[PDB]
């Protein structure tokens, strides 16, 4: 090992952990909480952005001095990549967008950037690399995003043959536009799902699950080259998901059946907005699609990682969305949806 | 001595659940005691006099940013002055620390006679003063 | 002599009466807590975690350790009706960011010096 | 003087210079490893060394009380030239 | 003085002072334990620790007395003796203008009575004390961390405690708000062990032993 | 003046032999991973221990007990004892029995095949002192070395 | 296995305890270590101890038996017992 | 290689050449990954499987205490004594002596600089090695500051 890497301390926030993390976009969810751990343990992050360093600020409080520093970079120029990730022992990706933009489209942040960030360490020389791709990867599926990833994760894992690809079935949390997508449902009258949503099973996973598996798969010395999918506790139906969040929320549930087409209409007048999109013809297919099972690839409780369940970390986020009349509701009141899990 | 509806609670006093310290530091702490010792260079045995407390040096680990020798253990530069060693030792009940005495190392009363740095037979004398 | 004046408990059966208000104030203490302080934990992991601070200072045989922790089960207590506290403030009771300690000789060895 | 590191890094006074595996060095990265450029190594050696005719010399480093505290150095080995240690300048016999 | 280095004395005061160190003495003689007054001028009552409310009393209601300002709450910490925790009060006599200092000891486990009622400032003093020492006084109107953090466990100013602490806190984003954890110094506090070897003053040395 | 010594040389990570038979740094999990699978599937005088010049006693505890339960008592040290005898048996076989604080009241000294001056130097300034004041005499059997 | 590899006695110089098994090994020890030469016959003697035999068998097994007050000829029974049970 | 520890950089029990036992104790924090050379013996013996009891310092000290009841009083001597016994156990074959003289290993300064790990590892100690051996030239380091 480096001379001066030995792990040091009582994994706080002046400790050495030996782990020079070099996460990427950590400006987003799932970065967030990743450079909160690396940072809580004790490890130096290298974080690259792209975005205005005010919206990166609020990562400044998560590290001991000098151990986050924050680095400009782009996807196009190859050598933006190689001055972020030369000073590293770990690089993991979190790049993608939801939606498309004029300048970055699905397959250009989904599989030319992991094309390059995978191609660039490996040449580099880090000794591991961490890539996220969807769990519902698929070369024909109906959205260009799970298509990405399939390409992608084979992509990164040609140009990595160590990498340790992550699969995350459904991430929710505080701000996961997730089930804060449904919540905000509430606003444009009904409940718009297609056919009622009773033919799509999901199994999300909170934040902190795949966030700590992430650290546990950096610090499990077996975890090169696996493909770990990271799925949730339970399985719900869409309706029930539905049913739940609405319910914890408080607020007045009016299903509504929708076509498929016209739901496919729906998100292209709102990707003609110029700002940030709400609804997308991509997240159309993706949350009617359902959620599939892959017993053979391993999951999350082999990092000894435990999936929290969903009732019990949805209120941590339906608390914003519920109205005064209930705000100071517990979360026994409501009652977990049906499950049908596996 | 004073009654005052007096029980005979004779047990040895814990005041470590009320001090409260955490669970690693009232266990696994080694707590030490002795007279210090007179740095041989000075000649100020009365530094000598007093008992003192110590504790176990844990890890002393280097900054990553400068090279420091950032601790982790709250009782690290804790000293405790104590007059007698049984005075040492009762603090050392109370607060439930595993304590471990050392000997007040007193001078030997050497015999010094300057007559006999110049004798007649013996070899004590001086070659030098 | 070795005997000395108690405060409150004269013996182990009054302590045990003061232990177990504390219990009949915590015990309907916890539910509007939760309710009233905005916290996102249920009542159950609230009630036992009153339990093992019991259990974590069982083992105290002197009434009067006894009668010097009553004082500040009622304190906490008390700060915790008038919203004295804050949510950290509470949550520090709730063990819930740290990193979990090592038990087992591998694990400690693995870690570091740490004895 | 400074001299520079096989990684391309200027070497500080002190002789310090950072690995080339090492990972805290990317702190230097679109920032800079700034030196002191003038080396008290190679800020006193070239100073003139004094021929004072005496045996005993004080040395004050210069205006009087804004110097060091005065420093009584002696010059009798003649193999080597006395000096302060306060500044660090030479002194030297005449000669002899 | 014709010397302008050392302070002066007030041998006049030293004495009255003195002479009033016995006045209490005869007066209660069941509470005092040994009256002195320093070099400086400075007379202090030695009382019995249960006997501590009268002895206030009698200071504030006496003539010759007349206390009353209670002027400071202070326990001085010594580990070396048993009951450690050594209190000390503070009193002004403004007839008089001089000043008296009564003290008990007082072990970690040893309740007092609360001196409230005899000195009205002693109640906001009592809520530091408990905090900062650790000494429970009874019958207190509301006594109640004052000082330390609100939960804050421990007494800071005992000697076992560590000047760091034992926790430290930073917010987290993952929980959204401030959280704690064991103290973790990024620069430890290095002890200066810098008492000289040689003794300084041959008049307070302690005999040999 | 032994300081610098402990910052010369000094063994940080656990190292094995790598695919071409030489040392390479390693975590502790493959290190005692490969002890152990070389040490449970051997037995009897196939596992042995020698210890060093300067090793504590508790180490010497923990191979005594580890090599009992291997059936191992090869347990070798590198100073060497002529066991013949009571040997190891009577601590006052090689145990400086008068203790160092004897010397100050001796008469005759015989130091055996032994260099005091160098090999101990602590003792040697304490016979030092003792042939000073209490005019002790010795003599040694061995090379004259000052 | 169970087999004897050395013997561990531990005994004080001044208790009357081990005053018994210090009558033992005045004068009955030559013949005891010359029937077993290959086993050690280790003499602890630290002050303040009654007096503790210490069989270390195979296998890292080791048994103690008592020998507070147990005289010169009481002493020689049990530890040739441990003798007699060599394997 | 198996790190352990250095005597500065452990809490454990030495014997001097008398038989009285002296303990030391850690000042400094062994380097890097290194660890208590007990500390790795119990790990090993758990990660083999002959598990030992003792785990902590306390429960190895009991162990010496049950193994050799002498090296726990620390600074405390215990007397030697049953010569009468030594003296006529050895009484035996009589191996012959050796014509060779007695010649200690140790006969000038330098070879007693040049004993053990430390010593070879140190460079200062190393220096006094080339000032007896050699003398003064080339050992003369400027005393300037
Ligand atoms: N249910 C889900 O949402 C699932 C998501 N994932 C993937 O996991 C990741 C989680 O991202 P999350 O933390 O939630 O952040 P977001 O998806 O909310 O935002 C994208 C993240 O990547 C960065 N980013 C976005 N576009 C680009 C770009 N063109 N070039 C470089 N960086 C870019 C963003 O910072 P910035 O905008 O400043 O560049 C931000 O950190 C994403 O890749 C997501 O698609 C995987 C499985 C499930
Ligand atoms: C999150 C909410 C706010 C924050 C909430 C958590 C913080 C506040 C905690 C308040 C409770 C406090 O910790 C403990 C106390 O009151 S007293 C302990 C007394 N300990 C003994 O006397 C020793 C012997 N103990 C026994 O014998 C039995 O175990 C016992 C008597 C305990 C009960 O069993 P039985 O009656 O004998
Ligand atoms: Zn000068």
């Amino acid at each position: 090992l480096h001379h001066a890497l030995i792990p040091h301390g009582k994994g706080g926030r002046s400790s050495v952990s030996g782990i020079v993390a070099t996460v990427f976009g950590a400006t987003g969810f799932l970065g967030r909480y990743v450079v909160n751990h690396l940072g809580r343990m004790g490890s130096q992050v290298i974080v690259p952005y792209r975005c205005e360093p005010y919206d990166t600020m609020h990562l400044r409080p998560m590290g001991d001095l000098g151990q986050i520093i924050f680095m400009e970079w782009n996807g196009k120029d190859k050598d933006s990549i190689r001055k972020v990730v030369e000073h590293s022992n770990v690089v993991i990706n979190l790049v993608g967008r939801e939606w498309e933009t004029k300048n970055f489209d699905f397959e250009d942040v989904f599989v030319k950037i992991p094309h390059a960030i995978a191609q660039v360490s490996k040449e580099a020389g880090v000794e591991k690399l961490i890539h996220i791709s969807h769990l519902n990867a698929d070369i024909k599926s109906p959205s260009r995003y799970l298509r990405s990833k399939a390409v992608g994760e084979k992509e990164v894992r040609a140009a990595f043959p160590e990498a340790t690809i992550i699969k995350p079935s459904d991430i929710f949390g505080r701000e996961d536009r997730f089930l804060n997508y449904f919540a905000s449902m509430r606003w444009f009258g009904g409940v718009p799902l297609i056919s009622l949503g009773k033919e799509t099973v999901k199994q999300p996973v909170y934040i902190v699950d795949v966030s700590k598996g992430i650290i546990n798969a950096i610090k499990d010395p077996d975890a090169k080259g696996k493909t770990f999918a990271f799925v949730g506790p339970n399985r719900y139906l869409l309706f029930d998901l539905v049913q739940y969040i609405f319910a914890v929320a408080y607020r007045p549930f009016l299903p509504y059946p929708l076509p498929h087409f016209a739901y496919r209409w729906v998100g292209r007048l709102f990707e003609v907005s110029p700002f940030e999109p709400w609804t997308t013809r991509d997240k159309v297919e993706r949350v009617h699609m359902s959620d599939m099972t892959l017993p053979h690839l391993p999951g999350l409780e082999d990092l000894g990682i435990q999936a929290t369940p969903l009732e019990l970390k949805a209120i941590e986020v339906l608390r914003r969305h519920r109205t005064y009349r209930w705000l100071t509701s517990e979360m026994e009141d409501v009652k977990p949806a049906k499950t049908v899990n596996i | 001595t004073q009654d005052t509806q007096l029980i005979a609670v004779d047990e040895k006093l814990d005041i470590t659940t009320l001090t409260g310290v955490p669970e690693e530091h009232i266990k696994t702490r080694k707590v030490r005691i002795f007279v210090p010792a007179r740095n041989n260079m000075q000649s100020g045995v009365n530094n000598t006099k007093k008992w003192k407390m110590e504790f176990d040096t844990r890890e002393r680990w280097e900054n990553p940013l400068m090279g420091w020798s950032s601790t982790a253990d709250p009782l690290s530069n804790l000293v405790l002055t104590f007059s007698t060693k049984e005075d040492a030792v009762a603090f050392a009940e109370k607060n439930g620390w595993s304590f471990d005495v050392e000997e007040r190392k007193v001078p030997k009363p050497k015999s010094k006679s300057y007559g006999a740095n110049f004798s007649w037979n013996k070899r004590t004398r001086v070659s030098t003063k | 002599g070795t005997s000395v004046k108690p405060i409150f408990s004269r013996d182990m059966n009054e302590a045990k009466r003061r232990v177990r208000e504390l219990y009949r104030a915590w015990y309907r203490e916890v539910p509007n807590t939760v309710h009233l302080f905005q916290l996102d934990i249920s009542v159950k992991q609230g009630r036992d975690k009153v339990r093992e601070m019991f259990m974590k200072n069982a083992h105290v045989t002197d009434p009067r350790v006894v009668d010097l922790l009553v004082i500040k089960g009622k304190m906490e207590l008390e700060e915790t009706i008038n919203v004295w506290k804050q949510r950290t403030h509470i949550m520090r009771f709730f063990h819930e960011t740290e990193a979990p300690r090592p038990t087992d000789f591998l694990s400690k060895f693995y870690v570091g010096h740490d004895p | 003087g400074v001299r520079t590191s096989p990684t391309g890094e200027k070497v500080t006074h002190t002789g310090q210079a950072y690995d080339d595996g090492d990972y805290r060095r990317v702190r230097f990265s679109d920032r800079q490893k700034e030196v002191n450029e003038n080396f008290a190594i190679d800020l006193i050696a070239e100073q003139p060394v004094s021929e004072v005719g005496s045996r005993v010399i004080s040395c004050d480093g210069g205006g009087g009380a804004l110097g060091h505290p005065r420093v009584y150095i002696n010059l009798d080995k003649e193999t080597k030239t006395g000096t302060c240690g306060y500044c660090g300048l030479q002194f030297r016999q005449p000669h002899h | 003085d014709t010397r302008p280095t050392i302070r002066p004395r007030n041998d006049v005061v030293h004495k009255q002072l003195s002479a009033f160190g016995q006045y209490v003495a005869e007066i209660l003689p069941k509470y005092v334990q040994q009256v002195q007054v320093s070099c400086f001028n400075e007379l202090e009552i030695f009382i019995h620790p249960d006997g501590v409310i009268p002895v206030l009393t009698f200071l504030r209601d006496h003539t010759n007395a007349q206390f009353k300002s209670l002027a400071d709450l202070t326990a001085v910490d010594v580990p070396t003796r048993q009951n450690r925790f050594e209190i000390v009060y503070n009193l002004l006599s403004l007839r008089f203008n001089s000043r008296i200092r009564v003290k008990t000891y007082t072990d970690e486990l040893t309740p007092i009575e609360s001196s409230v009622t005899v000195y009205k400032a002693a109640n906001w003093y009592e809520r530091e004390i408990w905090d900062m020492f650790g000494v429970f006084f009874a019958n207190h109107p509301d006594l109640r961390r004052i000082l330390t953090d609100y939960g804050f466990e421990g007494h800071p100013f005992r000697k076992d405690f560590p000047l760091s602490g034992y926790v430290e806190l930073r917010y987290d984003d993952e929980v959204k708000r401030v959280v704690a954890e064991p103290v973790e110094l990024a620069q430890e506090f290095r002890k200066f062990d810098l008492n000289s070897p040689w003794e300084a003053f041959p008049a307070y040395r302690q005999p040999p032993e | 003046f032994a300081y610098d010594g402990l910052k010369r040389q000094r063994l940080t990570q656990p190292m094995i032999r790598n695919e071409k038979g030489l040392l390479t740094y390693t975590t502790w999990e493959d290190a005692l991973s490969r002890v152990a699978g070389m040490l449970q599937s051997f037995q009897g005088n196939d596992v042995a221990a020698i210890a060093g010049g300067l090793v504590d006693a508790e180490a010497l505890v923990a191979l005594k007990d580890l090599l009992n339960r291997v059936d191992s008592d090869s347990l070798c040290t590198e100073e060497v004892f002529p066991t013949a005898g009571a040997g190891t048996d009577l601590r006052s076989n090689y145990l400086l029995n008068t203790t160092i604080a004897g010397v100050e009241e001796a008469d005759v000294i015989l130091l055996v095949g032994t260099n005091p001056r160098f090999e101990a130097p602590l003792f040697n300034a304490r016979i030092r002192k003792s042939w000073l004041h209490n005019d002790l005499k010795v003599a040694l059997i061995g090379s004259p070395v000052d | 296995k169970l087999g004897l590899r050395e013997i561990r006695i531990h005994l004080c110089q001044r208790s009357p305890g081990s005053q018994g098994v210090r009558d033992f090994i005045e004068k009955r020890y030559v013949e005891l270590k010359k029937a077993n030469p290959d086993l050690p016959i280790l003499i602890r003697e630290c002050s303040d101890v009654q007096p503790k035999l210490w069989a270390r068998y195979a296998f890292g097994q080791e048994k103690n038996v008592s020998l507070n007050n147990f005289s010169a000829d009481q002493v020689t029974r049990t530890l040739e017992n441990v003798l007699s049970g060599k394997a | 290689i198996l790190p352990g520890a250095a005597y500065t950089e452990k809490s454990a029990t030495y014997v001097n050449t008398e038989g009285r036992a002296q303990q030391t104790k850690v000042a400094v924090t062994p380097p890097g990954l290194a660890r208590e050379d007990w500390k790795i013996i119990r790990a090993l013996s758990e990660i083999a499987g002959m598990t030992l009891p003792y785990d902590t310092l306390d429960q190895v000290r009991s162990r010496l205490e049950e193994v050799s009841p002498n090296l726990v009083r620390y600074d405390d001597v215990e007397g030697a004594n049953y010569f009468q016994q030594a003296n006529e156990l050895s009484k035996l074959v009589n191996q012959q002596l050796l014509a060779d003289p007695l010649v200690p290993p140790q006969l000038t300064i330098k070879d007693f600089y040049m004993t053990d790990s430390i010593s070879r590892a140190s460079q200062t100690m190393a220096k006094c090695v080339k000032a007896v051996t050699e003398g003064i030239q080339a050992v003369e380091e400027p005393s300037i500051c």
